RNA sequence: CACCAACUUCCUAAACUUAAAUUGGGUUAAUCUAUAACUUUAUAGAUGCAACACUGUUAGUAUGAGUAACAAGAAUUCCAAU
């Protein structure tokens, strides 16, 4: 009719084209990714030296899961696995326009399909010459540590030893009661409690004739951006770009996170030893081993630990 | 009732006093009954007052149409086209005479709240006040803090 | 808890005419190529589907008459033949359902 | 001045239409039967030389008007807005038909015609733009090509990317205006008068008139623009949704007169294409495609 | 009871002069005493407003509400009595100009309750009216542009006068 | 709080949910084309395919025979499942059942419906969706691109 | 070294000097009758003679609210069916 119509990519494609289209797109992604595989040989920006007060960029990783880990003291440390996947810097804002004192870089990861994205997002990525990324995030970076847009990022950006901070959306638990959401004690089950077991108590004071804003009430829990600080990096797998981060990281498994250099006072100047802008394998300055370990970590295949 | 009613500005019909004053009342029509107590007062008006009024105002055509009637009615027509009818039921000659004289003097303009007592087409002779009046200029018209 | 005041038609007209309470228009309606009746894109055409089911009922009725009992389902393959058609050699040893009408165009 | 050329041609077009309509007196009912699969057996009584295939769709439903592009009169493709002449059979062809060969060609010629209109009025009045013709290229060619001759003063100038972008904006403006195509059958004598100035158009008119036993010629008007049409065209410009002038390539064997092939792509509202698919097809069109 | 929507279908206008614009047709159809709520019926009536009759006969068919079928029937009676008895040339040259539902005569019954108590139940009916006007649907409302918004503000300021003075 | 819980909640409880699916499955295994509310038809679809897996194992296997009894209320259908349904699907490794959404029910309940069948059934073919032919405008343009690319490759 | 500020007072036209149980006075809406008038009027005679309020009575319609609540085991060859 003479009205607006709903359509999708597959609506019109024929049988033969359906497979061809799903194949042509896959070919283009490989070519685009390869084009950016050499940052240092693609007119890199000047690589200024590190000085005190510098802040680096951070990666976006996928949370594979958890596994156990042991140190040479014999203690077991629960550690989580974070995979860096197609982490490419996207946009570079300047100090003044960013509205902050520091500059800001956007770091996207986890390439996704192109068939179910708004036209605006596809156009922006086409200009950048990279496949679209699932998530965008902003990293506050000093002018010295700026990296040119489109520079691929890898797990070698981090090294064993450095304390790192991870932030991601927490698992969404839906609308929940006051007991579970805020740990309210609740009311007894027996002795006459009639229809009051998990309900909130007295909302507020009677005289004020109102409820204070911000009161703890039943509502949706989870699905909120949260950050964990001071998480040591136990090991770095160069081949699969897997970083081993101590303890628990927010979000469900396969949830994208925002790994970044720790902001705690003790970790103020831990970036000096590590690669200042980032690590460029294409530079081939040094060939790193597949697995990087920390001194305390007990590597597998070593002799069994003896507490002499 | 001011917010509950319409309003207008002071106005005339055709600039009545600029040139020659023209009488606005155009026509008065009075219907009477030969034998009716209510119209008795109006019958006295026709006997004596109507003749004097007709000569005094020669621009008001007067129609008297005695008919078998229950209420005597006076219909006033003005030059702007406005009509006005007032019931004269059981009114003495004194009341009618005073009532008719009001009709002749009034104009067809609506009797509603007049917003302002006065009207002028040229309120200002020396020029309507604007912000730049009484403001001194500066050499070369330099705005404050302009270096030039 | 009981109302403390009657709610005015203006307030009522604000609640029941809110965009959240209106019928959202459907943009997925189309015209079936074969019959021309209306269908949703992600759904089958009722008019065309009704033809298939009506034929299915007739075929199933014929099967019921032949079997004549509850527990009479044949292990061997089933097949349906219409007037003017004879079983092929490859169709030997297959139950045959006979239909008086001619072979429908959609049926192959 | 070019404005004068448009006015006289427009006036000639109106006069030709007026005589044809005046030539037909009274209303004579003609029987036309629906031969399509769905809604079969319907019979419309229509007015001879006045009724159009669009009217036939109007009786049936709004769907036919919206989704029908061409109609098969007695096995021949006819424009939806072209008036009927005699009793016949009518079948409506949508884009999604199993055999859309006729529909594709109609859309193909249509898009390249709108392309020609954009070009002539896009140039500045100082320069001289003349339209020679557009070769019939199979849809598999990957784009529709209109050949345009240019003034010698432009022989050293090739449009940049910005110039190409400007043409599409004008093309989209024509699409947004939603100007229906006007279908007219014109005898060669009148056709030559409307396009006497353009020698190439005159030669094309001669070829068309020679082909048919009579001197009948096909003239299509898109608003102000008037040009000869190889085949039936789309009823409206709004039928196009995606449009793009891929590139323009100078013809290498153009020693006597320089000619530039203007190549573009368009897709109808029905068969819209995703963003990624659109780009790849757009890139292919930039490659110059010869006529076989 | 007052059946005036039925009579309006019988109005006869005087013949037109040779150059007068062709008057668009109007049709007046309705159904009374429908076993449905007038409040529930309004949502269906409101939906179709300002649409064609082959665009309002498609949205209705895929609605789950009971009234959708009822409205569809009176949108097909209207579509037939327009072509036969009101001289509408094309079935697909109509559009729903007006459509609304009105209260009907109801019945009073007793809804029982739990302590020897009760309440008054009303079995609800309604009417549904539609007008169809020959012609494509009037083009939709165009939102005011930023320039238009700015112009009104200037026009508002230009009208300013010095208040409470000569 | 029901994340990763594949099953639905149907019937009067867990056991009832198993007994309603046994009836749709037996009807399917008997008629080969059965209708039900989209939710319940989709719930069975996993159970419908797994019967063929057990049928493929063969009559001799004790586990297949035992399973084919609990999941086939009528006992004249176990011979059919093993000797006609299973031979048909030996070539295939999946996609035993075809499920499509029939329009909503015209009952005043207006529930979403679906028709589930077994592939290769003798009943008249369902009106399946048809994708546009390669000759259509958009389709033809892509084919031209494929040819060009194939030459380039 | 003052201005603003209340019908206090003045001024053009007028007016003739202070919450409520109670107390005196002049008129009026509706209807009937007498006698008239004759598009709805007059002088008299009369009376079931004037309602924003009694958890007033009767009828109608809102609000709460399209809310609380209400109901039919599955498939088919199908509702005096398997
Ligand atoms: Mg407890
Ligand atoms: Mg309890
Ligand atoms: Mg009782
Ligand atoms: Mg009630
Ligand atoms: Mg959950
Ligand atoms: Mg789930
Ligand atoms: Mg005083
Ligand atoms: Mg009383
Ligand atoms: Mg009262
Ligand atoms: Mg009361
Ligand atoms: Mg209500
Ligand atoms: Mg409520
Ligand atoms: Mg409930
Ligand atoms: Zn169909």
């Amino acid at each position: 009719l003479h009205s607006k119509s709903s359509t999708w990519w597959d609506e019109h494609l024929s049988e033969e084209n359906l497979s061809f289209v799903k194949q042509l797109v896959s070919d283009e992604n490989k070519t685009q990714l390869t084009s950016k595989l050499n940052p240092l040989k693609d007119e890199p920006w000047p690589l200024h030296p590190w000085e005190p007060g510098s802040f680096r960029v951070g990666l976006i990783a996928l949370k594979l899961g958890m596994m156990p880990l042991w140190t040479k003291d014999g203690q077991k440390h629960a550690v989580t696995l974070l995979q860096v996947q197609d982490c490419h810097v996207l946009k570079y804002t300047p100090k003044e326009d960013h509205n902050g004192k520091i500059a800001a870089l956007t770091v996207g990861g986890k390439t996704v399909s192109r068939f179910y994205k708004p036209d605006s997002r596809l156009e922006f990525y086409r200009d950048l010459g990279l496949p679209p990324k699932q998530i965008h995030k902003i990293f506050h970076v000093t002018d010295n540590a700026v990296i040119k847009p489109g520079t691929p990022l890898y797990a070698a950006h981090f090294r064993p030893g450095q304390y790192v901070d991870v932030t991601a959306k927490t698992i969404g638990k839906g609308f929940q009661g006051v007991m579970k959401r805020w740990g309210f004690k609740g009311q007894p089950a027996s002795h006459g409690q009639t229809k009051t077991h998990r309900r909130p108590g007295a909302i507020s004071t009677g005289d004020i004739a109102r409820v204070w804003p911000g009161t703890k009430m039943p509502g949706r829990m989870g699905n909120q951006n949260r950050t964990v600080y001071g998480l040591k990096v136990w090991r770095v797998n160069t081949k699969h770009n897997i970083i081993y981060v101590n303890g628990s990281v927010p979000g469900h498994k396969n949830c994208l996170v925002k790994i970044k250099d720790s902001t705690l006072p003790a970790y103020k100047d831990s970036c000096k030893n590590l690669p200042f802008p980032t690590y460029f394998p294409d530079g081939d300055e040094e060939e790193l081993p597949e697995d990087l370990f920390d001194e305390s970590v007990w590597q597998p295949s070593e002799p069994s630990i003896t507490f002499a | 009732t001011g917010r509950g009613t319409s309003s207008r500005f002071l106005t005339s019909v055709l600039h009545n006093g600029l040139g020659r004053y023209v009488q606005q009342l155009q026509r008065l029509s009075l219907s009477l009954s030969r034998d009716a107590p209510s119209s008795r007062g109006a019958r006295e008006f026709v006997e004596r007052e109507v003749t004097d009024f007709a000569r005094r105002n020669p621009g008001v055509v007067v129609y008297v149409n005695p008919r078998p009637c229950a209420m005597p009615r006076i219909v006033a027509e003005y030059l702007n086209g406005a009509v006005r009818e007032e019931n004269v039921n059981s009114k003495s000659v004194e009341e009618i005479k005073s009532l008719v004289q009001k009709l002749a003097d009034q104009s067809g303009l609506d009797v509603i709240r007049i917003r302002k007592p006065f009207h002028t087409d040229n309120p200002s002779i020396q020029g309507q006040w604007h912000p730049f009046t009484n403001k001194r200029t500066a050499l070369h018209g330099l705005r404050p803090r302009e270096l030039r | 808890a009981a109302p403390k005041n009657r709610r005015t038609i203006e307030v009522n007209r604000c609640r029941r005419r809110n965009p959240q309470k209106l019928i959202k228009i459907k943009n997925n309606i189309d015209i079936c190529p074969e019959c021309g009746h209306l269908k949703q894109k992600h759904v089958l055409c009722g008019y065309c589907y009704e033809k298939v089911r009506q034929e299915t009922t007739k075929i199933r009725q014929q099967i019921g008459a032949q079997e004549g009992g509850p527990f009479r389902a044949p292990s061997v393959e089933t097949m349906v033949l219409y007037t003017g058609e004879k079983p092929s050699e490859k169709d030997q040893g297959k139950r045959i359902v006979e239909r008086n009408i001619k072979r429908p165009s959609w049926f192959t | 001045s070019p404005t004068e050329l448009t006015e006289m041609r427009n006036d000639l077009f109106n006069r030709e239409k007026s005589r044809q309509l005046s030539l037909t007196p009274r209303t004579e009912k003609i029987e036309v039967k629906h031969v399509g699969k769905t809604d079969p057996g319907t019979v419309f009584v229509m007015n001879k030389n006045i009724s159009t295939p669009y009217s036939c769709a109007m009786h049936l439903s709004e769907w036919y008007c919206s989704k029908s592009i061409l109609a098969l009169v007695d096995g021949q493709p006819w424009d939806m807005y072209k008036p009927l002449t005699k009793s016949c059979e009518i079948k409506f062809l949508t884009f999604k038909d199993p055999d859309p060969k006729e529909v594709n060609k109609a859309y193909w010629r249509s898009c390249a015609m709108m392309l020609g209109c954009v070009i002539e009025r896009a140039f500045k009045d100082d320069y001289v733009v003349s339209l020679v013709r557009a070769p019939e290229v199979p849809v598999i060619a990957g784009a529709f090509c209109y050949d345009v001759t240019l003034d010698k003063r432009l022989d050293e100038w090739m449009p940049t990317k910005e110039n190409l972008r400007s043409f599409t904006k004008d093309a989209h403006a024509l699409i947004y205006r939603d100007l229906p195509f006007e279908t007219l059958d014109v005898d060669a004598r009148v056709a030559l008068e409307i396009f006497q100035h353009n020698k190439y158009k005159v030669d094309f008119i001669e070829e068309k008139a020679s082909q048919n036993p009579e001197r009948i010629v096909k003239l299509h008007r898109i608003g102000d623009f008037i040009d000869v049409s190889e085949g039936p065209l789309i009823p409206r410009t709004s039928v196009c949704f995606q449009y793009e002038v891929s590139a323009v390539h100078n013809l290498n064997p153009s020693q006597p007169n320089l000619i530039r092939r203007f190549q573009g792509l368009s897709l109808p509202t029905h068969l819209r294409a995703q963003f990624t698919i659109w780009d790849k097809l757009v890139e292919r069109s930039r490659k110059m495609v010869t006529e076989d | 009871i007052s059946r005036k929507w039925e009579k309006k279908n019988k109005i006869v206008y005087p013949p037109q002069l040779p150059g007068e614009p062709r008057r668009p047709a109007e049709i007046y159809h309705c159904r009374r005493q429908i076993k449905y709520s007038k409040d529930k019926m309004w949502y269906l009536a409101k939906m179709i407003r300002g649409m064609s009759i082959d665009q309002a006969l498609a949205q209705l068919e895929f609605n789950d509400k009971k009234g959708a079928q009822i409205i569809k029937e009176v949108l097909l009676e209207a579509q037939d009595m327009a072509v036969r008895d009101h001289n509408v040339e094309f079935r697909s040259n109509l559009h729903i100009a007006e459509s609304t539902s009105g209260r009907g005569q109801c019945l009073k019954r007793i809804r029982y309750h739990g302590r020897g108590r009760f309440g008054i139940m009303e079995k609800v009916y309604c009417h549904y009216f539609v007008k169809l006007v020959e012609g494509p649907p009037p083009p939709p409302e165009v939102p005011k542009t930023a320039v238009d918004h700015a112009k009104d503000y200037i026009q508002q300021l230009r009208s300013r006068t010095i208040i409470h003075t000569l | 709080i029901s994340h990763g819980r594949v099953y639905r909640r149907l019937g009067l409880g867990p056991e009832s949910r198993i007994h309603l699916l046994r009836n749709l499955l037996t009807g399917l295994v008997r008629h080969e084309r059965i209708e039900a509310t989209w939710a319940r038809a989709d719930e069975m679809r996993g159970y419908a395919e797994k019967l063929i897996d057990y049928g493929k194992l063969g009559d001799t296997n004790e586990r297949a025979m035992r399973m084919a009894d609990f999941w086939l209320t009528e006992k004249d259908l176990i011979p059919k499942l093993f000797k006609v349904l299973a031979p048909r699907f030996q070539g295939q490794n999946g996609n035993y059942t075809r499920m499509l959404q029939i329009p909503n029910r015209k009952e005043q309940d207006r529930a979403k419906m679906a028709v589930i069948e077994y592939k290769g059934n003798y009943l008249p073919p369902l009106p399946l969706p048809h994708r546009d032919s390669n000759l259509t405008l958009l389709n033809q343009l892509l084919l031209g691109l494929q040819q060009d690319l194939h030459h380039n490759q």
